[PDB]
């Protein structure tokens, strides 16, 4: 996955 | 890469102790309502993907052999392990229906020297429990 | 060569020397928040993100309840202890 | 509430 | 109300009774290795993103050198313990 | 939300304590590299936009004082606060020059109703200090 | 190396 601010 | 690898054909195994009855010597009384826990538990973790089975009013002894006999399993197929306790407790100790025993001793059985099946793999424990008798008033 | 002590992960209902709440017609504190979060993001959030949504709700949306002045009104924060070396999703 |  | 004991995230060189490593020529390993990380990503990773890194670096990276053969080849993995609510980064 | 405001004036203090001296009474040696330590954490840390502060060879009393006053400062304007600690250690305590002194009274000082100001904003304490002596012998 |  991707860590999204 | 920096993701543990979830790439095997079974998420893993999930103990959870569900302890609500303890021997009147211990002095410990029924912890009501650690039966919805336990469910809602259960569902949740079984909706991840987790092999889990319930264990009720367990002795210290038995949460010893339970953890230990977990460890020695095979774990070659799996991608972690969890394990959830609900019970009474103090500081660095749980309670079984009979007395208190060390989360130290429940838990090392999983090292790395000691589970090579679970060797760089996730081992997860959450813990519901009682850990001293300080009480935090809270803040505005 | 890796430490035996290595990617252990100890999510706990509360800080070290206090209580743990649990409500008796609802359930623990920590548990039902814990589940709240799984059944929403336990397939879609990290592992981290989603002990820290359980801090937050466990801290945010409880307060105890007795009709003893001592007990009156008490607050919980959990407590996350990490060894894990990777990111952890529960999915793919 | 009850203390565990 | 809010926890007293809440917000704060103890980010520990090494786990409960074990000795922590330090290197007289180029300083501890937990210190190398946080600042190591911190220079890459402080500025576009979450703190739990960069201390679990950093716990990985330590656990694969270091190991050990000493004449005395008690004290050689000997590993270690740091703690982080996180009463943290939110997810915390250092820029915007 | 789920991330913390950082929109304040400042990013907020980071206070260093960099002991490498210690009494001969304590059984304490001389910390070689803590110095290439609190150097790499201070070009670091400002680097990041703390306002930085490495303060050397504390008694136990300086580092509580120091520790309390800096609780007692105002942090309306600051994103966070942020404390690392170099020095010798065993479990659950902290070495001073003077001896040893419990990890949790030095960070008890900024708790919510200690500390308005650094309600609901984070107090990072990053520690490099030992916590017993077992060895880990690793595997593979 | 040394220790902490």
């Amino acid at each position: 996955q991707g860590h999204g601010e | 890469t920096y993701q543990y690898n979830m790439n095997f054909e079974k998420l893993g195994k999930c103990i959870i102790i569900n302890n609500k009855n303890f021997d009147k010597v211990t002095g410990m009384g029924v912890r009501n309502g650690t039966d919805k826990d336990a469910e809602a538990l259960f569902k949740c973790f079984r909706s991840l993907g987790f092999d889990v089975i319930v264990y009720n009013d367990c002795s210290c002894a038995k949460m010893q052999d339970l953890l230990k006999k977990a460890s020695e399993e095979d774990h070659t197929n799996a991608a972690c392990f969890a394990c959830i306790l609900l019970s009474h407790g103090e500081e660095n100790v749980i309670y079984g229906k009979d007395g208190v025993t060390p989360i130290k001793d429940l838990t090392a059985h999983f090292r790395g020297d000691r589970c090579k099946t679970l060797l760089e793999k996730p081992k997860l424990f959450f813990i519901q429990a009682c850990r001293g008798t300080e009480l935090d008033d809270g803040i505005q | 060569k890796i430490p035996v002590e290595a990617d252990f992960l100890f999510a706990y209902s509360t800080v070290p020397g206090y209580y743990s709440w649990r409500s008796p017609g609802r359930g623990s504190w920590f548990v039902q928040a814990l589940c709240s979060i799984l059944e929403e993001h336990g397939k879609d959030l990290e592992i981290m993100q989603i002990l820290t949504r359980v801090n937050d709700r466990v801290a945010r949306h409880f307060e105890s309840q007795s009709d003893d002045p001592h007990f009156h009104e008490k607050k919980q924060i959990p407590c996350v202890v990490s060894m894990l070396t990777k990111e952890l999703y529960f999915s793919q | 509430d009850m203390q565990x």
